């Protein structure tokens, strides 16, 4: 999920905005 | 720099990028 | 994201567990 | 029933199903 993708790893803007709304 | 976004920095990043859309939680 | 998928709409267990971690 | 999960019910559903894994936020 977002923690694996953005915290554990490094995520792009595109990946991050997928966790909007 | 640290390029990881965890906890309150992840929260802030979402505020920022999601804008008016909003985000959980 | 999760709000569209699970709140606005109805989501399955499988979709929901994708927002774990 | 309401089959929608919003706000604190979405939070609870995630507690439940994610277990030890955890979840944001």
């Amino acid at each position: 999920g977002i923690v694996e993708q953005c915290c554990t790893s490094i995520c792009s803007l595109y990946q991050l905005e997928n966790y909007c709304n | 720099v640290n390029q990881h976004l965890c906890g309150s920095h992840l929260v802030e990043a979402l505020y920022l990028v999601c804008g008016e859309r909003g985000f959980f939680h």
